[PDB]
C-alpha cells in the first residue's frame, strides 16, 4: 500500500484553476480514498470519500475530483482560485475493514496569489519601536512571480511573500519583511540576496 | 473468509 | 407458520450383516431450528449420536444429519425418533435396509 | 466524532506523557498519527478492536493501550526531541476519518530554552503613505520557544482579519541550532485616513503556549508560562 | 464449472435461561469447510474440510473475532426486531442470514448475494446492483432506512466484489482435488418382489458430488412420473449424496423399464435396466 503526492508546493494565480495530483498503489480489489484540507489553523478538514467501485465523478462548488481506477489516480482540481484555498492538501487510502490501515500522502501545499499586471515594488523603512533595537524594512507591492530569498547575513531576518487583502478599498498586495540590529543593515541592502525589479522604489 | 468488520460500527438490524 | 421435519433413515453404504456402517437420520424442511433426534436399537436409545452443523436451505428451512457408527444384523431393529414443536408426539421412522 | 487532549504540550527530554483519544461512535478502528514537514501524516499505531493494538509505520518510541471501545491512548516513554511533532488521532467510519483537534508537542533538552515572544509594533512609513495612500503596520514576535503561538490584530478593541497577513510559518533565528528560538511577522494594511485618525487604536496580540503552573522552574528570569504578549499603536495626525 | 462461496448465520433467542445462540457455517459449493458456534464451552472457528486446515492461526483468530462480534451484534438485532414486530420475552425468535459470491467468466464477480430472514420469512435482501435493498414489508423498511443511512450496501459490495471473490479462488485452488472434481453416481437397479404379479424396481445413485442429479423411470420410452416413488437427495455423511427412484411393475415385465440418470460427473446421461 502507497499514496503519492509528487508536488511539495504549488502556486496559483487568483481566479485561475489548479490541479493537485495523487497516485496510489494497492493490492486490494476494493478500497476507498480521501482528500483532506489543512488550512493555516492546523485542523484536518474532510473534503471527499470515494469508494473504488464508484463511477459517479463529483463537482462541489469550486471543487471537482477525477477518479481513474485504470491509471490509479485521484486528482483534485480547484477552479476560480481564492485566498481561502491556501492550505495543505492530503490524499488518503484505506481498505474497508477494521484490520486495514488508513494511509496518507506527504501532502501538497498550495498558495494562491493575486494577479498583479501592474506592480508598484517598493522597499519602506518603518518607524522603530521605542521598545526595540531593530530596524524593519517592508518590501511590498511586487508581482506574485517575485521569489523572496533569505539573507546571506545570519543576523538579518527575512520572511517570505505574504498576501493581504484590504476588503474595503478592494486592494490585494504582496509583502516580505526584513529586520536586523546590524549597523550595516539598511533598506537598500536588506533584499540584495533577492532578485527584485529595477524600478523598485527606494525612498528616504 | 466471512464478511470482516468495518472500521466503524457493525450496523445491527 | 412452523414447518414439520421431513425424516429419512438410512445407512451410509449398502448394508451388510456383520460389517460396520453408519446409521443416518436426515431431518430437513423444518422451522423453528430446535429439534430432538434419537437413534434407537431394538427400542433402546443409542448413546453418542453425532450430528452435522445447523444449516438451512433457499426457503429458510433447516436440515441436520444425525449419525452413529453401527454393525447391522438381520436380528436388530433400528429407528429414528424425532420431536419437534410442530409435532404433538415423537415421530418414529424405522430403518428399512432396502430404502 | 473524536475527542483528543491536550492541544499544546511542552515536555522535557526524558519525561513521559500520555495523549488521550476517545470516540463515542462505537467504531472498531482507532489510529494514531504524527505530522512532520514533508512527511505528511505517518501512522504510529492502530487498534482494530478493543483488546487489539498493531504497529504502524513509526511505532518506535511509543506504546498504546486499547482499554474499552472508546479510548486509544498514546504513551511517550522517555520523550526524545525527535518526538516534537503534531499528533492526530482518527476513528474512520462509513463517511469520514473523524480527526481529533491535534496535539502540538515540543520536547525540549532543557526548560532553560523555553522563552515567551518579544512583541513590537512598527508604525507605517510616511514615504508609503505619500506614495500609495496606504499604511502598513508591522508586528514582530521574536525570540519565542516553543513555536506554539497565535497572532491576532485588534482595531478599536475588535479582532480584524481584513488587510492582515501573518507568515504561514515562523523563522528559525539560528537554523543550524536544534533548539532555536522562533520569530513571526505580521502586517496590518490600512488607508492613510484610517491611520491618520488618532481615535484609532491598533493592537498586536500574541498568545504563547508555554509552561504550566505545575512545571518546575529553577532559573532566575520569569517563568515562561502560557501568556499573552502585546504591542500597540494609535493613529497619528503626523 | 461455476463456483460459489456461502456463509449461513442462524441467530436464535432463548425464552428460558441462556444467551441467544449464533451459529455460522461456510460452504464452497456443496462442501462445508467452516463452523462457529457461540453455545460451545470456549467459542472458536473450526475447520470442517481438510483443505482449509492449511490456514495459519491468524486466519482462525480473524474468523473467531468476526463471529464473536457478530454474536453480540445479533443479540442486539434480535432485541431490536422483536421491538419492531412488537413481540415479547415469551417466545424464541430466529434471524437467518445467507450471503456470498458467484464466480464469473473473467474470474470476477458473477453475482453477489445477501439475504436475511426473520422467523423463516423473507425480511431484507441486497439487490443485484449491490447498492439497493428490498424490504419484504414496512418495519424491515426500518432496518432498510438504518442501513441506507449507515451506508451498509457499500460495505457489503466491497466484500462481495473484493475479498469474497479472492478467498473463494484461494479455496478452489487449495482444494482443487475435491472442489473442482465432480464425482459420478455409482448406480444400480435392485429388484424387490412385492407379490406374485408385482415387483419393485429401485434405481440407486450413490456417492455423487455435487448434489444436483435427475433420476427418472420410463416404461417403453414413456415417462412414469405419477407412478414413481422418489426420495429427496440426502447426505451420505461422507460429503457425497444419495438418491433413489422406484416403480411397482408387473412381475416379468422388468425389461420394459429404463432408469435415466443425469449428473455433471457422468460423461453421458445413463440409461439403466435391472440386470437379473
Ligand atoms: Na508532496
Ligand atoms: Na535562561
Ligand atoms: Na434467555
Amino acid at each position: 500500500q502507497k499514496v503519492t503526492q509528487a508536488q511539495t508546493e504549488i502556486s496559483v494565480v487568483e481566479k485561475e484553476d489548479v490541479t493537485l495530483d495523487c497516485v496510489y498503489e494497492t493490492r486490494d480489489t476494493t478500497y476507498y480514498l480521501f482528500w483532506y484540507k489543512q488550512p493555516p489553523s492546523g485542523e484536518l478538514v474532510f473534503l471527499i470519500r470515494r469508494n473504488s467501485f464508484d463511477e459517479q465523478n463529483e463537482i462541489s462548488g469550486r471543487y471537482s475530483w477525477n477518479f481513474q481506477k485504470s491509471t490509479s489516480s485521484f486528482n483534485f482540481t480547484i477552479t476560480a482560485s481564492q485566498v481561502v484555498d491556501s492550505a495543505v492538501y492530503f490524499c488518503a487510502l484505506s481498505g474497508f475493514y477494521n484490520t486495514d490501515k488508513l494511509i496518507f500522502g506527504t501532502g501538497t501545499r498550495l498558495q494562491v496569489f493575486p494577479n498583479i499586471q501592474n506592480p508598484d515594488p517598493a522597499v519602506y523603512q518603518l518607524r522603530d519601536s521605542k521598545s526595540s533595537d531593530k530596524s524593519v524594512c517592508l518590501f511590498t507591492d511586487f508581482d506574485s512571480q517575485t521569489n523572496v530569498s533569505q539573507s546571506k547575513d545570519s543576523d538579518v531576518y527575512i520572511t517570505d511573500k505574504c498576501v493581504l487583502d484590504m476588503r474595503s478599498m478592494d486592494f490585494k498586495s504582496n509583502s516580505a519583511v526584513a529586520w536586523s540590529n546590524k549597523s550595516d543593515f539598511a533598506c537598500a541592502n536588506a533584499f540584495n540576496n533577492s532578485i527584485i525589479p529595477q524600478d523598485t522604489f527606494f525612498p528616504s | 473468509l466471512p464478511e470482516p468488520l468495518p472500521q466503524g460500527q457493525l450496523t445491527a438490524y | 407458520i412452523q414447518r414439520t421435519p421431513k425424516i429419512q433413515v438410512y445407512s451410509r453404504h449398502p448394508a451388510e450383516n456383520g460389517k460396520s456402517n453408519f446409521l443416518n437420520c436426515y431431518v430437513s424442511g423444518f422451522h423453528p431450528s430446535d429439534i430432538e433426534v434419537d437413534l434407537l436399537k431394538n427400542g433402546e436409545r443409542i448413546e453418542k449420536v453425532e450430528h452435522s452443523d445447523l444449516s438451512f436451505s433457499k426457503d429458510w428451512s433447516f436440515y441436520l444429519l444425525y449419525y452413529t457408527e453401527f454393525t447391522p444384523t438381520e436380528k436388530d431393529e433400528y429407528a429414528c425418533r424425532v420431536n419437534h414443536v410442530t409435532l404433538s408426539q415423537p415421530k418414529i421412522v424405522k430403518w428399512d435396509r432396502d430404502m | 466524532g473524536v475527542t483528543q487532549t491536550p492541544k499544546f504540550q511542552v515536555l522535557k527530554t526524558g519525561q513521559s506523557m500520555t495523549l488521550q483519544c476517545a470516540q463515542d461512535m462505537n467504531h472498531n478502528s482507532m489510529y494514531w498519527y504524527r505530522q512532520d514537514p514533508g512527511m505528511g501524516l505517518r501512522l504510529i499505531y492502530y487498534s482494530a478492536s478493543e483488546g487489539t493494538t498493531d504497529k504502524g509505520e513509526v511505532p518506535n518510541g511509543y506504546n498504546v493501550s486499547r482499554l474499552n471501545k472508546r479510548e486509544f491512548s498514546l504513551r511517550l516513554e522517555s520523550a526524545a526531541p525527535s518526538q516534537t511533532s503534531v499528533y492526530f488521532c482518527a476513528s474512520p467510519g462509513e463517511t469520514e476519518a473523524f480527526f481529533g483537534q491535534g496535539t502540538r508537542l515540543t520536547v525540549t533538552e532543557d526548560l532553560k530554552n523555553v522563552f515567551p515572544p518579544e512583541v513590537a509594533v512598527f508604525e507605517p512609513s510616511e514615504a508609503e503613505i505619500s506614495h500609495t495612500q496606504k499604511a502598513t503596520l508591522v508586528c514582530l514576535a521574536t525570540g519565542f520557544y516553543p513555536d506554539h503561538v497565535e497572532l491576532s490584530w485588534w482595531v478599536n478593541g475588535k479582532e480584524v482579519h481584513s488587510g492582515v497577513c501573518t507568515d504561514p510559518q515562523p523563522l528559525k533565528e539560528q537554523p543550524a541550532l536544534n533548539d532555536s528560538r522562533y520569530a513571526l511577522s505580521s502586517r496590518l494594511r490600512v488607508s492613510a485616513t484610517f491611520w491618520q485618525n488618532p481615535r484609532n487604536h491598533f493592537r498586536c496580540q500574541v498568545q504563547f503556549y508555554g509552561l504550566s503552573e505545575n512545571d518546575e522552574w529553577t532559573q532566575d528570569r520569569a517563568k515562561p508560562v502560557t501568556q499573552i504578549v502585546s504591542a500597540e499603536a494609535w493613529g497619528r495626525a503626523d | 464449472g461455476s463456483h460459489s462461496m456461502r456463509y449461513f448465520y442462524t441467530a436464535m433467542s432463548r425464552p428460558g435461561r441462556g444467551e441467544p445462540r449464533f451459529i455460522a457455517v461456510g460452504y464452497v459449493d456443496d462442501t462445508q469447510f467452516v463452523r462457529f458456534d457461540s453455545d460451545a464451552a470456549s467459542p472458536r472457528t473450526e475447520p470442517r474440510a481438510p483443505w482449509i486446515e492449511q490456514e495459519g492461526p491468524e486466519y482462525w483468530d480473524r474468523n473467531t473475532q468476526i463471529f464473536k462480534t457478530n454474536t453480540q451484534t445479533y443479540r442486539e438485532s434480535l432485541r431490536n426486531l422483536r421491538g419492531y414486530y412488537n413481540q415479547s420475552e415469551a417466545g424464541s425468535h430466529i434471524i437467518q442470514r445467507m450471503y456470498g459470491c458467484d464466480l464469473g467468466p473473467d474470474g470476477r464477480l458473477l453475482r453477489g448475494h445477501d439475504q436475511s430472514a426473520y422467523d423463516g420469512k423473507d425480511y431484507i435482501a441486497l439487490n443485484e446492483d449491490l447498492s439497493s435493498w428490498t424490504a419484504a414489508d414496512t418495519a424491515a423498511q426500518i432496518t432498510q432506512r438504518k442501513w441506507e443511512a449507515a451506508r451498509v450496501a457499500e460495505q457489503r459490495r466491497a466484500y462481495l466484489e473484493g475479498l469474497c471473490v479472492e478467498w473463494l479462488r484461494r479455496y478452489l485452488e487449495n482444494g482443487k482435488e475435491t472442489l473442482q472434481r465432480a464425482d459420478p453416481p455409482k448406480t444400480h437397479v435392485t429388484h424387490h418382489p412385492v407379490s406374485d404379479h408385482e415387483a419393485t424396481l429401485r434405481c440407486w445413485a450413490l456417492g455423487f458430488y455435487p448434489a444436483e442429479i435427475t433420476l427418472t423411470w420410463q416404461r417403453d420410452g414413456e415417462d412414469q412420473t405419477q407412478d414413481t416413488e422418489l426420495v429427496e437427495t440426502r447426505p451420505a455423511g461422507d460429503r457425497t449424496f444419495q438418491k433413489w427412484a422406484a416403480v411397482v411393475v408387473p412381475s416379468g415385465e422388468e425389461q420394459r423399464y429404463t432408469c435415466h440418470v443425469q449428473h455433471e460427473g457422468l460423461p453421458k446421461p445413463l440409461t439403466l435396466r435391472w440386470e437379473p
